[PDB]
RNA sequence: CUGAUG
RNA sequence: UAACUAAGCUGUAAAAAGCCCUAGUUAAAAUAAAAUAACCCACGAAAGUGACUCUAAUAAUCCUGACACACGAUAGCUAGGACCCAAACUGGGAUUAGAUACCCCACUAUGCCUAGCCCUAAACCCAAAUAGUUACAUAACAAAACUAUUCGCCAGAGUACUACUCGCAACUGCCUAAAACUCAAAGGACUUGGCGGUGCUUCACAUCCACCUAGAGGAGCCUGUUCUAUAAUCGAUAAA
RNA sequence: ACAGGUUUGG
């Protein structure tokens, strides 16, 4: 198989990264840095606030995930 | 403690002593490290020699003795001849850029010779006698 | 390069020098 | 010969140290540029090769001048890249 | 640049100063040439390499409905369009 | 090389699993060390869980193995040990009893101070600099010292026996000697020290 | 600082005779000198000195003196822990020197304009 | 250190 | 040139030769040259000039302009003087098959001053002088492209910084400077390989060293080669 | 001259 249709019958490509070169790839580096914004205002919020109520789940050696 | 590393002129008040004596009564010791040969001669305050020990005399040979070891050597025995006759300090007179420059210098320390000061006396001709051509033509 | 033309009076040159030399 | 002794290009040594007093006295001969000089005055030199030197020289000098200069101006830049995956 | 001469008012000791009566000139024909377009159903990519506002830029795009390129810009993307995108592809009408 | 890279080292020490409740630090460790699935090799056959071989000795049987029979080296390894207590039970009957307080027994306490003893502190180290080598004294890590200190008496007690005298006679004499450090192997490490201390001067030239 | 550069190379628009005759252009390039092995000094030679005064003192026996076998030691497995540690946390930071793998990538970033 | 020719 | 000390001093990658009236230190005229300052760029028409001081002085109320006039680095010549040091040449000692060369020692003309010549250079900044411009405009490289008035040159290359002429204190010379003949090329820059006995960096997890094990070079035997010896195979015969 | 052939790995 290949890759599906990226335009519709009027030629205007379906995805906004369609002239990045991989608009899949792009799309979720795009969509994680934004995500990345959310969460760091949302924690810049929370110590304004005198708020900790997160954790680090960066540690996981009893789990095994790499 | 005030050291200042210039030399104590005669001229000022200063009162540095080294085994009793004044810094103008310390022997001198003229090290000599030509690019082939390092000679070594002890002399007093008043200009008189003491000991003199080469590289040439200490047994060396053509490219033996242009090597730091025969330097080393030769310092070694020039210490051992200025202590034959009771030296303690000495100040050192270095003359020319040789390979056994520094060879020279700490052969007195370990043949057993106070080394104080250590002066530098090269001859620089201000554009004087016309030296030899270049090599490699 | 222009060496070539350089060495080549350099040797005309000396033919003449040698020549005269010579004679 | 005729200026007085034991003056000119003398190190006193402190507490009998040797090899410090020793590099001491070369650091001030490199310094002052008293070694390359008996090293270029061990044999004679045309002028021919003294204003080629000299040029070289100059050149050599602007040229690591002007890169260190560069160095510390863009210094500023070489923090972490705070716009990563942008 | 030398071509920005006639597009600058002055220098305020080093810095130059832009004239912002030619800007607001220029801007209302830029905006009115890109609603223009938009209206004649032409596809608008907004090209900007520069990793500062690479979000807000793909953001704006986003929100617009427009295409967005701010990543590294490839070498046969508009020229060789079709062996990069597709076999047929649509160019993009108006870039900004 | 069959074992891949995701293999470590084996864990032999029953007491370190004895006790896994008395204390946190290394249970952080051990909770793990199997939980992120862990491939580990295979014990080896010359080492075991037993508590009257050390790896000292195991090291040294190595080290004395000619080629790949190694119930030889182990018998003589054996003999060595037996003759060390022997002639140090010869010489307890034969002191009195103000000697019986200081001569020690154990055969495993006099190799290791043996080997304690043989141990060098620094060593040479040949550079290359001007087109001649130099023998620059260098500080030498523990594995390296305890290498050389076995190497030294192994090549001893080879070369320098006669040949009716056996290896495991010779050693118990050797041991012996490294004891009360008047032995061939205490005088090859003060010659090494002594030739250190004359080349000592040419320490600049070492870059680490 | 920077030595003087006008009425120095040979130009049309130069009066006098050219000072400098640059081997090569004189353009600041992108990328600067691989440095040619950088080395490194030894260490713990005064605690070495100290250790063999005890060997050359008491004629060579270590249950004489001890301390100056012990510090000896631990001096080397400090410079032992800091060849490894060092090599690592100065690759990572940029506080001092920096090898030119990262000068060239720096440039780079903000290179010469040799046109336009 | 030196090493010529096709 | 004198005084103390030693049998050595200079000399190259290694030596030899040379000097042992040698070598170091303390003093020491005559001659030659003029460290750092100079990362300075000034003076002068150019060549050229930067150890100090003094006298004289560096044209044109300022265009270009010769075959006329006057200068013109080093090198060369003549006469007189000087000669520390370097050295054409020469004589030795190395290396090479050879080395009348690069390497080492000694030494001369010469480099030094006055007077008189010779008037040559890659005398190149290969970019002529006088007043200007950033307009059109990248053969290539290099120092970007150009205007108006001029002076002196340029007609394929070799033949040819040549012979024949004129002039010159120059006489193995300098300036000017062809022709017969031979060929259809001779030339500058550029792009890519190949090469370099010019460089820099990189690592080799049996690999170069720091280091470990077991081996060949010691004895005999087997076996394969290069050799002598016969009428008596051959191929392979550096990594491979 | 409306020109073309001819140098070179090109
Ligand atoms: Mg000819
Ligand atoms: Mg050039
Ligand atoms: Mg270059
Ligand atoms: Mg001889
Ligand atoms: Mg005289
Ligand atoms: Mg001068
Ligand atoms: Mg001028
Ligand atoms: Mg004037
Ligand atoms: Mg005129
Ligand atoms: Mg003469
Ligand atoms: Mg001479
Ligand atoms: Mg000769
Ligand atoms: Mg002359
Ligand atoms: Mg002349
Ligand atoms: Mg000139
Ligand atoms: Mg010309
Ligand atoms: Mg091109
Ligand atoms: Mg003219
Ligand atoms: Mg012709
Ligand atoms: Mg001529
Ligand atoms: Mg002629
Ligand atoms: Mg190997
Ligand atoms: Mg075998
Ligand atoms: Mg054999
Ligand atoms: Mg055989
Ligand atoms: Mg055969
Ligand atoms: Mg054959
Ligand atoms: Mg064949
Ligand atoms: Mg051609």
């Amino acid at each position: 198989k290949q890759r599906a249709i990226q335009w519709g019958e009027d030629g205007r490509p379906f995805h906004f990264l369609f002239y990045t070169g991989k608009q899949s790839y792009y799309s979720l580096m795009h969509d994680t840095y934004g995500k990345l914004l959310d969460v760091e205002k949302h924690h810049n919020q929370l110590r304004a606030k005198d708020l900790l109520a997160e954790k680090t789940k960066i540690l996981k050696d009893p789990i095994g995930s790499r | 403690s005030s050291f200042s590393i210039y030399p104590p002129i005669p001229g000022q008040e200063n009162s540095l002593r080294w085994a009793g004596k004044k810094f103008e009564e310390i022997p001198i010791a003229h090290i000599k490290a030509s690019y082939n040969n390092t000679q070594i001669q002890v002399v007093s305050a008043a200009h008189q020699p003491l000991a003199h020990a080469s590289c040439g005399t200490e047994g060396f040979r053509n490219a033996k003795k242009g090597t730091g070891i025969a330097a080393q050597t030769a310092g070694i025995a020039a210490a051992a001849k200025a202590t034959g006759k009771g030296v303690t300090h000495v100040r050192v007179v270095v003359k020319g850029l040789g390979p056994g420059r520094l060879s020279a210098i700490k052969g007195l320390t370990m043949g057993g010779l106070e080394v104080i000061s250590i002066t530098d006396n090269t001859p620089i001709p201000h554009n004087g006698c016309r030296p030899r051509k270049a090599r490699r033509l | 390069k222009n060496i070539l033309k350089i060495r080549r009076r350099k040797m005309n040159h000396h033919k003449y020098r040698k020549l005269v030399k010579r004679t | 010969a005729n200026h007085l002794k034991f003056i000119a290009r003398t190190v006193m040594v402190q507490e009998g140290n040797v090899e410090g007093a020793y590099r001491t006295l070369n650091r001030i001969l490199t310094m002052d540029g008293l070694i390359e000089d008996i090293k270029r005055r061990r044999y004679y030199e045309k002028p021919c090769r003294r204003r080629q030197r000299e040029s070289y020289e100059t050149c050599r000098r602007i040229y690591n001048m002007e890169m260190a200069r560069k160095i510390n101006f863009l210094m500023r830049k070489n923090r972490a890249d705070p716009w990563q995956g942008c | 640049h030398r071509f920005m001469e006639p597009y600058l008012f002055g220098s305020r000791l080093g810095q130059d100063i832009i004239d912002l009566e030619q800007t607001a000139a220029h801007l209302q024909l830029a905006l009115n040439f890109t609603a223009h377009v938009a209206y004649r159903e032409g596809i608008i990519l907004f090209v900007s390499r520069h990793r500062q506002f690479a979000h807000l830029i793909e953001t704006t795009a986003r929100d617009c409905g427009e295409y967005a390129h701010t990543r590294y810009f490839k070498g046969g993307l508009l020229t060789n369009a079709p062996l990069l995108l597709g076999p047929g592809v649509r160019l993009p009408d108006l870039i900004i | 090389s069959r074992y891949g890279p995701e293999y470590k080292d084996p864990q032999i020490d029953k007491e370190y699993y004895r006790k896994p409740l008395a204390e946190q630090t290394e249970e952080e460790k051990y909770e793990r060390d199997f939980k992120k699935t862990q491939l580990i090799k295979a014990a080896p056959a010359t080492k075991t869980s037993s508590v009257f071989e050390d790896p000292v000795i195991s090291k040294f049987t190595n080290m004395m193995m000619k080629g790949g029979n190694k119930v030889l080296a182990r018998s003589l390894m054996t003999q060595t040990l037996e003759a060390v207590k022997r002639k140090q039970f010869a010489k307890y009957h034969a002191a009195s009893a103000e000697e019986q307080a200081t001569i020690e027994r154990n055969p495993y306490t006099i190799f290791h101070q043996a080997l304690k003893n043989c141990e060098p502190v620094i060593g040479l180290v040949p550079i290359l600099k001007g087109g001649h080598f130099y023998q620059v004294p260098v500080p030498l890590a523990d594995r390296r010292r305890r290498f050389l200190a076995m190497k030294w008496m192994i090549a001893e007690c080879r070369e320098k026996k006669h040949r009716r005298v056996l290896m495991p006679e010779k050693l118990s004499q050797e041991l012996l000697e490294a004891f009360h450090n008047q032995g061939p192997v205490i005088k090859r490490k003060h010659d090494m020290h002594k030739m250190a201390e004359a080349n000592r001067a040419l320490a600049h030239y070492r870059w680490w | 600082a920077t030595p003087s550069l006008r009425g120095r190379l040979a130009r049309l628009g130069n009066p006098r005779r050219p000072i400098l005759k640059p081997n090569k252009p004189l353009i600041l390039a992108n990328h600067v000198g691989e440095r040619r092995r950088e080395k490194g000094e030894a260490t713990c030679i005064t605690e070495m000195s100290v250790m063999m005064a005890c060997w050359k003192q008491n004629e060579f026996r270590d249950e004489a003196c001890r301390k100056e076998i012990q510090d000896f030691f631990d001096c080397a497995s400090r410079a032992e822990a800091a060849r490894k540690m060092r090599s690592i946390q100065e690759n990572l930071g940029e506080l001092g020197s920096l090898p030119p793998k990262k000068l060239n990538k720096l440039l780079h970033r903000f290179p010469n304009k040799p046109h336009v």
